[PDB]
């Protein structure tokens, strides 16, 4: 499918593609670094302090 | 013609972005496989 | 349906076809990650 | 100083007073029926 | 109607959309297909906010006084999803139609820009305003997590919200991207009245004088604090001045919540926590 | 009023004058119906009668 | 004295009514100085009643303010009254608030984007009385900055890519050292016409001016000043319209819409 | 030369007579909901 | 009162009557909703 | 009344109505679902 | 008159623009009658 | 004064009338305001009747 | 002169100026004699 | 079908698309924020 | 020509409304509104 | 001092001095009455 | 102000005689004052 | 721009368009299998 | 002394003078105002 | 601006200034009957 | 594949690169720095 | 365009590959070297 490089500059298409693809996994690693699911950064070795004798981890709210 | 590449210049450009595209994609590929190994999301 | 290429510019057309498809796109992931009982990223 | 001859001067004035007195005794009629209905002094 | 040297400029074309559709003119204003959008845009959401008034907080709070009507965005336990229409759910919408129709002002200005073949600094001085705005109800909201974020829509409501949230890291002050954009603010008061100072006192100089020239205005500046920036450079350094205080004030406030959660006066411990002293 | 009261309109506008009062009266009669509304004495769609 | 002046009213409450009352003042003001250009206004109020009804809107004008310019040019009122102009162009549809569509050529309209008043036929003068648009052969004492590259030999390139000629000489602001123009050579019938510098884009590297306004064969049409080595505030509108003209009507493309 | 508004006797009247006939079934329509919300609701 | 047309543009009245009307009618209906003594769209 | 017409054109007045029409629409329906008793997706 | 329009070709506007807004009327008013049937508010 | 009528010789007697009905309408609504703020001279609020 | 306005001319304004300005104060009289009987504040 | 003489067929299948998008998204948003009507939970 | 294109928007709309009445119908069946 | 109108605009002047007169009569009215010794506003 | 000593002696006729009119309604307006609630 | 280019155009977009969709569809019955929203 | 109004202008020194005094005059009466010992509107 | 202008206004200057003195130097005298400061 | 380089200027994409590297270098060290499970300057 | 040769060019790249492949192998010991000291996944 060469007419696509007809109508569109190479140069500005692999800076607008790079910078896209660029962009959206910086976005997809931050979307797991949000979830502390896949949060990796907390370690392979992660495990939740645990809470007892009526810890609450956040106070009361609405 | 818009930008000024040939029927042949236009044909080498899309010739070796599909072989870069697959050798992304090949990655792309592992990288997920490894990643659900690791920890499947599904 | 064939001819209707003459009228709107194919290249801005699969410009704006593509801008509305990647944008709606994130628009639905955004939708599921925000609604828990769809979250693929939780559980 | 307006473009308004003498003859429109007087004729609009003419319908400016009966619309003004109209609306006036509309307005008397309503406050009539006002002071009717809960005075306010 | 037309300003007296308008009717050589009203031109058709240079629309973004919509062609000989909607290319007209009502009264001063130009349409476009974006004036329409922008209108219906405007005209439901503020149909909504009148709506929203009349139902209110819940029946006994409700009030038309203008100062006290009052959208509030959702709970936080809503997180990003829509809620009903009197939890939030008519802020929400609200929102998404002062979105279109701020993006229409902008793109009808852009067509107006193209029809008189002038530059577009205008809408894009505009975008960074959108920008600012877009800050505040779309992308914290979404970095903290919560449509319930967003800035209440009401006129005494919004200052509320203002100072909870600055007050949520118990000194706002302290927070280096807020003194950066209040330094901008600031300086281009200063800036404007100093601007509009000089163009005045030269257009309109003493009793019994003629207009001054671009020298006099150079001369001024120079006699006061050694340098005049130039005349062209003024309304450079203004939008700049402008803009940068809206940019750093759309950084103040994306980092407070988001990106930083103590109290800003904390933040400047590293620069205390420094091994030189 | 002297048989001269006409001359006002060779002072002011008529159509602008026009255009001013009913304006004015608009919004007058609008403030003075929302004065009302705000007081409990003179709100007659909240006072219960009947 | 006190803070209270009824059981309801305070000072802070009449301090801020008094404000409105100023504020509302001062906007009337306002806007009567804004109404001091373009006033009366144009429209099919005015034209059906045959100029009986002006359209001034709410406030109406102000008394005429001079300006006397310097070294005796004359003096220009502000609320002045301009001669009836007529536009070169047709209206696309009859009902009021329709655009118009330029007559004949649009680049040589002077409608539209290319429209332009007829400012005074006049140089504008420095302080001391010498013009202030000069080429650079006449600013002798003015210079390019050692650091920047010299406009002179660049190539003009239209909108399309196209030679359009080369940068013969500089015109420079006396009162502030800036570049006002680049006269380019045309190389079409090697007339030279004036760049207004706001149209042109330089490219260092290779040593070349863009002008996405026009393309290469529009400098033929560039309106000529009667002195070679000075120009009127007239010529500089008739020159800088002439460019913006083509940001709407160089190519088809740039009428719109995109989709 | 003309009025302020470039209308004659003609066409003022004539735009007068569709106007009040416009403005009467208007003011008609007004008239009859306005009794039915009396019925339904009175206010006074 | 057909003069009236020979002072005030038709068709500049007409749109600032209508849309005086049309704001005007708004205004009464969400002023009665404000009101629960009016509303009938509760219950 | 096909003489108002000749007083609104038939290109603003159109494209006007369907936005004031779908407005209104839209502002009712809004209304409706913000009244619990006339709300149709309450369950 | 103020608008471009003929009285014939107004009114040839006029007669579409009836008959359209006379079967938007006819729709609007069964939708209500449908909704005062679901449920009625006065 | 024997001769006020030539106040109207330095002054409008257009734009006169004009700030004079506006004064007068402004002041006449301030006024009303005024009393209006006073417990005493509210004739809305005062429950009389 | 400075206000375009002749001798003849201000006599006449001055005269119904002062009547209408007289009558406008007569209004004001009878307004505050029953303002002062309804609830004197002196 | 004179209503192509009045408006543009190729401007307005933009105009038409874009608001037939917006409408279904409304809806669509709408259903979300009913709890009856959350196809997502 | 105002005709030629009036018999291809409105048979578009057609197979738009019926696969809208179509969505409807199955929205009904898994949750009724009224 | 008939000669202190050469210096001065009578309509300059006069306008000014109206206008300086009038916020002074209601600076002392509102400075009566927010001394409860001379408020002739309360009962 | 292009206001010669012809037009400044009637003029300032006027505005002191109203200047007395104004300055005398004035003392009235005090003397009842004073009447009414003595300030000193 | 004439039918010979109009055509090529509307065979790839046609094209690229079914197998837009096709695997849209294989995406939709995979989440149905994953998590059923309805 | 009569030399003075060669280098000052009449005419801006009236209007500077006026209103020097009359903001003079005017901070003299608030401050009196101010101070209960000098405060004429106390009623005492 | 003149020499001789300067005296003719120096006469209605003093003597306003004076006129002017004298109804302040009136008023501290009743200010003083009133409630003297020192 | 080499052809790349007739349409990105060398010195300008080696600039660009060694800088985004060197940015991306300091933000993983930091990013590693502040995560109490892999900040090796803890002891 | 750039004004470098496709011969030019050829020279660029494979010096710019090899640098690359010399850069990547460092990275991937220094990851290995992590791994093995202490593995993140
Ligand atoms: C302290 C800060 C805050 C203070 C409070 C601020 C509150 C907010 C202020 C809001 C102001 C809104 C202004 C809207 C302007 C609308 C256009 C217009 O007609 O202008 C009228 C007027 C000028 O009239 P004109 O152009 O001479 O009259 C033309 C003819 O009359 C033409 O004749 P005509 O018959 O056409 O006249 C009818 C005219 C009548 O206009 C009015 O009645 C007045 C409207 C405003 C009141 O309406 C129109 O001209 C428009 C025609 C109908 C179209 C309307 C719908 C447009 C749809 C297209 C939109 C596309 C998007 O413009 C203004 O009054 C501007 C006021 C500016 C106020 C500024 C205060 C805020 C800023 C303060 C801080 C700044 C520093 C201060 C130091
Ligand atoms: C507080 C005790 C009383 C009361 C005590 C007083 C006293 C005392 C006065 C008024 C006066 C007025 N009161 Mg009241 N008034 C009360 C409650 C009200 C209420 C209300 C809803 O509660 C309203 C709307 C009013 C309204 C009015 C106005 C009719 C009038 C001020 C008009 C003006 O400023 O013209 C100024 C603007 C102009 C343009 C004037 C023009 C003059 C022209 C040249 C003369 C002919 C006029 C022409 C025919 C147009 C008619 C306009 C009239 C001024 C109405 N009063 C209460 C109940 N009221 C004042 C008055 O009587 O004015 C007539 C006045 O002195
Ligand atoms: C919730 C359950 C599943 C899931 C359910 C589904 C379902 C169901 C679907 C997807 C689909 C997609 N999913 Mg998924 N998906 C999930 C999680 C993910 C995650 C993640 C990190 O968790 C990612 C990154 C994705 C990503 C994707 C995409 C591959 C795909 C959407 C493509 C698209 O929008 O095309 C639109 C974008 C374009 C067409 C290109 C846009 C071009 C640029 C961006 C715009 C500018 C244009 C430019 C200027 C000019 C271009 C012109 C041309 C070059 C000539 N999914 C979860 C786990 N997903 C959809 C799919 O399969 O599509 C193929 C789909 O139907
Ligand atoms: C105590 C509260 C009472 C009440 C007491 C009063 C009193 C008292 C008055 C009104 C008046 C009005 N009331 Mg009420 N009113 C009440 C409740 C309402 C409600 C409601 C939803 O509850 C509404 C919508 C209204 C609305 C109205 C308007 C009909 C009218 C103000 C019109 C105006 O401002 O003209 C301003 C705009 C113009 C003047 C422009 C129009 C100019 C025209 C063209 C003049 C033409 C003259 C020509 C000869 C024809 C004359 C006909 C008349 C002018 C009608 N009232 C309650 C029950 N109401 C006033 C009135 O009666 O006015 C007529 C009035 O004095
Ligand atoms: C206790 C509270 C804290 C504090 C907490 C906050 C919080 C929280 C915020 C600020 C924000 C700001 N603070 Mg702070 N701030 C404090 C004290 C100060 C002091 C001071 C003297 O002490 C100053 C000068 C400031 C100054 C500032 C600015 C830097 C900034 C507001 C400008 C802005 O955001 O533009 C942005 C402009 C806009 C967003 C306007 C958008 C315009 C839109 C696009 C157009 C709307 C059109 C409209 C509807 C038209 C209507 C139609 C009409 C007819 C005309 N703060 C105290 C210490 N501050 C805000 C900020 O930085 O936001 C980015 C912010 O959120
Ligand atoms: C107590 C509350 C009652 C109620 C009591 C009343 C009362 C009382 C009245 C109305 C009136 C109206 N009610 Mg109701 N109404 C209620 C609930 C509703 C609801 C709802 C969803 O609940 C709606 C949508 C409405 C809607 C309406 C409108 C049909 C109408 C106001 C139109 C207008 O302002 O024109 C103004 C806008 C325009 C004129 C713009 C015109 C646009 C075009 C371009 C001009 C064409 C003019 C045309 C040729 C001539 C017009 C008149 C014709 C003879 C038809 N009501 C409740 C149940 N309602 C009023 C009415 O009947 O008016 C007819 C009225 O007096
Ligand atoms: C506090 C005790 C009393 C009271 C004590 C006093 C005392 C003491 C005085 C007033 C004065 C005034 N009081 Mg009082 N006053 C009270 C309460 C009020 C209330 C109220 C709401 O209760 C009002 C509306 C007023 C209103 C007034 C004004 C009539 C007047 C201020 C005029 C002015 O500001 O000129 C400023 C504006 C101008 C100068 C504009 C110039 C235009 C006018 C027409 C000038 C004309 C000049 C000359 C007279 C022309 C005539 C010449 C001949 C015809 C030839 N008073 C209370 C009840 N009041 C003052 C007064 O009497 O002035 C006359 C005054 O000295
Ligand atoms: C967190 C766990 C480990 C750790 C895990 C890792 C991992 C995993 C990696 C590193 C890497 C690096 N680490 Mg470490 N690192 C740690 C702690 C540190 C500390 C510290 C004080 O604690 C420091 C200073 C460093 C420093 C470094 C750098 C040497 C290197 C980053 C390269 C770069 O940014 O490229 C920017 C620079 C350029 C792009 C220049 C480009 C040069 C090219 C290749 C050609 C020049 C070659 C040569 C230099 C010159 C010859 C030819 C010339 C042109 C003349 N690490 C901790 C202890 N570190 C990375 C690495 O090894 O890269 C090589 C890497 O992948
Ligand atoms: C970025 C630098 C500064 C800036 C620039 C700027 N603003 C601009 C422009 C530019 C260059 C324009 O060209 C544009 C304009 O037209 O100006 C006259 C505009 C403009 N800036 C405006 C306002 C504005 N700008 C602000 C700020 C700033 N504008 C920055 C400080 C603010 C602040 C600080 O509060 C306001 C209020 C408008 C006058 C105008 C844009 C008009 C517009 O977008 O019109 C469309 C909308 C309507 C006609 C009505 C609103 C419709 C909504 C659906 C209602 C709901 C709004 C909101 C969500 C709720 C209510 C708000 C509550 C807080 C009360
Ligand atoms: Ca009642
Ligand atoms: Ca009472």
């Amino acid at each position: 499918l060469y007419k696509i490089w007809l109508a569109f500059d190479p140069r500005m298409a692999l800076i607008g593609l790079g910078a896209f693809l660029f962009a959206l996994a910086l976005f997809i690693h931050y979307m797991l670094l949000r979830s502390p699911e896949f949060d990796w950064l907390l370690g392979p070795d992660y495990a939740p302090v645990t809470l007892s004798a009526g810890m609450s981890a956040l106070p009361a709210g609405r | 013609s818009m930008t000024g590449l040939t029927e042949q210049e236009a044909q080498e450009f899309h010739g070796i972005f599909v072989q870069s595209m697959t050798a992304f994609f090949g990655i792309v590929v592992i990288a997920h496989i490894l990643a659900w190994l690791w920890r499947p999301w599904l | 349906m064939h001819k209707i290429w003459q009228i709107f510019d194919p290249r801005r057309t699969l410009v704006a076809l593509f801008g509305f498809l990647f944008v709606l796109g994130l628009l639905i992931h955004f939708i599921l990650l925000s609604s828990p009982a769809f979250n693929w990223l939780s559980g | 100083m307006t473009g308004l001859t003498e003859e429109e001067a007087k004729e609009f004035h003419g319908i400016f007073t009966q619309s003004m007195t109209m609306f006036f005794g509309i307005v008397i009629i309503a406050h009539i029926l006002a002071w009717l209905w809960r005075p306010w002094l | 109607a037309m300003l007296s040297f308008e009717r050589k400029y009203r031109v058709r074309g240079g629309t973004l959309i919509g062609g000989d559709l909607f290319d007209f003119w009502v009264g001063p204003f130009y349409v476009g297909f974006f004036g329409v959008a922008g209108f219906f845009f405007a005209l439901l959401g503020v149909l909504l906010i009148v709506w929203g008034a009349t139902i209110g907080p819940n029946a006994e709070l409700q009030t038309y006084n203008i100062w006290q009507i009052s959208i509030a965005p959702p709970d936080l336990s809503y997180g990003l999803g829509m809620a009903p229409m009197t939890e939030g759910g008519l802020w929400q919408i609200i929102t998404i139609c002062a979105i279109g129709a701020f993006v229409s002002w902008a793109l009808r200005e852009v067509e107006i820009c193209r029809k008189l073949g002038i530059g577009f600094h205008i809408p894009f001085a505009f975008a960074f305003a959108i920008g600012a705005y877009l800050v505040l109800v779309v992308v914290r909201p979404i970095l903290m997590g919560a449509w319930g974020h967003g800035f209440p829509y009401g006129i005494l409501s919004h200052l509320d919200w203002v100072s909870n949230v600055g007050y949520q890291f118990l000194h706002f002050h302290y927070n280096p991207a807020h003194m950066l954009a209040i330094t901008f603010f600031f300086t281009n008061c200063l800036a404007l009245s100093m601007h509009g100072s000089l163009i005045l006192s030269v257009t309109n100089p003493q009793k019994g004088e003629e207009v001054k020239t671009s020298e006099h205005e150079n001369t001024f500046f120079r006699d006061i604090v050694g340098y005049s920036i130039g005349a062209l450079a003024i309304h450079r350094l203004g939008l700049f001045l402008a803009l940068s205080a809206v940019f750093w004030s759309a950084v103040c406030i994306v980092i407070s919540g988001p990106f930083w959660t103590r109290g800003w006066p904390e933040w400047w411990n590293w620069w205390l926590e420094l091994p030189l002293w | 009023m002297s048989p001269d009261l006409w001359k006002i309109w060779l002072l002011v506008d008529p159509r602008r004058i026009l255009i001013a009062v009913f304006a004015f009266l608009t919004v007058l009669g609008l403030a003075i119906h929302m004065i009302l509304l705000s007081t409990a004495e003179f709100n007659w769609l909240e006072d219960g009668v009947p | 004295m006190s803070a209270a002046i009824t059981e309801y009213m305070d000072v802070a409450q009449l301090t801020i009514w008094a404000f409105w009352f100023f504020f509302a003042g001062l906007i009337i003001y306002l806007r009567r100085e804004d109404k001091r250009e373009g006033y009366p206004l144009d429209s099919d109020r005015t034209e059906r009643s045959g100029g009986r009804v002006k359209v001034v809107g709410f406030p109406d004008l102000a008394e005429p303010k001079t300006f006397v310019l310097p070294h005796n040019a004359g003096t220009v009122m502000a609320p002045r009254v301009e001669a009836p102009t007529s536009i070169n162009a047709t209206p696309v549809a009859p009902f009021p608030g329709a655009p118009f569509e330029p007559n004949g050529d649009p680049m040589l309209s002077g409608f539209g984007p290319s429209a332009s008043p007829d400012r005074a036929k006049h140089c504008d003068l420095t302080f001391e009385g010498l013009p202030k648009i000069v080429p650079l052969r006449v600013a002798t004492d003015f210079s390019i900055a050692e650091r920047d590259p010299d406009p002179r030999g660049m190539t003009v390139v239209g909108l399309d890519g196209e030679v359009a000629g080369t940068v013969s000489d500089v015109w420079v602001d006396r009162s502030e050292p800036q570049i006002r123009y680049l006269e380019v050579k045309v190389a079409a019938g090697g007339k030279n016409v004036l760049l207004p510098i706001g149209f042109s884009r330089f490219d260092k590297k290779a040593r070349k001016v863009k002008v996405a306004a026009i393309k290469a064969a529009h400098f033929a049409n560039v309106p000529t000043l009667a002195k070679p080595d000075q120009i009127t505030l007239y010529e500089e509108d008739k020159v800088c319209a002439y460019y913006a003209g083509g940001k709407l009507y160089a190519t088809a493309e740039r009428a719109g819409p995109l989709l």
